[PDB]
């Protein structure tokens, strides 16, 4: 129920059951109904496993780009956090699965899980990967 | 006159989509030449950033908003993003989004109208190909004009 496996499972466990909250996932309601925006629910799945990736008030796409490891997207690994480009630069991101695949939460249908080779996504992706836990 | 064509009821929904976003952004791009305080500060365990000067004080946004917005879905706008007033200026928390829903290429069903109020059932491609979204929109008429509801209705 810790590290990787458990930041995956516990953000997995909400998938279809989490509508986006714009700009939310920071008060104690937001977390305690399970709605956040893209960072928010990164900074949650995380910290429900014991693994700290900032304050809950102030932690952001802006810091996550800021925590862990840079590691190229050659060697990216399950539990990563990948970034992607779209109102912005490095504007949402999610926890790559492995396999291609990205646990995320985004407007459209909430947490979700989405394909790193997803036409979209994969225009989105410039390569910018963290690793959080070694 | 007394009703909102599929076609009105989309158009309405766009100028809502840029007002939710412009006001959370904390700058209407349109307005040239704005100067946007720096800075931050925590207020109720949230970390704020200051809106720019063409929104920057509650006055501006209520009047930027007034258009589009019913005077209840502004009000409940205001908390329901918690938004704050610090030394006089206009605040908002920091925090993410995305623009996946192509409101743009929606199609919009009518569903119920009842007294002054016509609602909308919106199908919304997306940017990525996930299935297509499903966003009720109620317009009511207010001072004349149709308006949308809630504040975040379309994102």
């Amino acid at each position: 129920s810790g590290g990787i496996e458990g930041a995956i499972s516990v953000g997995s466990s909400i998938v279809g059951q989490s509508p986006y909250k714009f700009g939310g996932g920071r008060t104690q309601s937001d977390i305690n109904n399970r709605i956040f925006d893209c960072s928010s629910f990164v900074r949650w799945a995380y910290a429900s496993a014991g693994v700290n990736l900032g304050p809950v008030g102030g932690t952001t796409t802006d810091t996550l780009v800021g925590r862990g490891q840079a590691v190229s997207a050659s060697e990216m690994k399950r539990g990563d956090l990948v970034f992607f480009d779209t109102y912005k630069t490095n504007g949402h991101v999610g926890i790559y699965l492995g396999n291609g695949t990205f646990l995320n939460d985004n407007t459209s249908h909430g947490v979700s899980v989405d394909s790193m080779s997803n036409p979209y996504w994969k225009a989105a992706f410039k390569g910018v990967v963290r690793r959080v836990v070694q | 006159s007394g009703d909102l064509s599929q076609k009105q009821a989309l158009q309405l929904a766009l100028s809502a989509r840029e007002h939710f976003w412009n006001t959370m952004s904390g700058h209407n791009p349109k307005v040239k030449k704005a100067v946007c305080p720096s800075g931050t500060f925590e207020y109720q365990n949230l970390q704020y950033v200051y809106m720019c000067s063409d929104l920057g004080t509650k006055a501006k946004a209520v009047n930027y908003l007034t258009p589009i917005f019913t005077k209840t879905a502004i009000e409940k706008g205001f908390k329901d993003y918690h938004f704050t007033v610090s030394k006089g200026k206009l605040a908002v928390p920091i925090g993410d989004g995305d623009n996946l829903l192509n409101w743009k290429k929606s199609t919009a069903k009518l569903i119920s109208k009842k007294g002054s109020t016509i609602t909308y059932e919106f199908t919304v491609p997306t940017l990525d190909g996930s299935p297509s979204a499903k966003r009720k929109v109620t317009f009511v008429k207010e001072n004349k004009k149709w308006k949308v509801n809630q504040f975040d209705a379309v994102i």
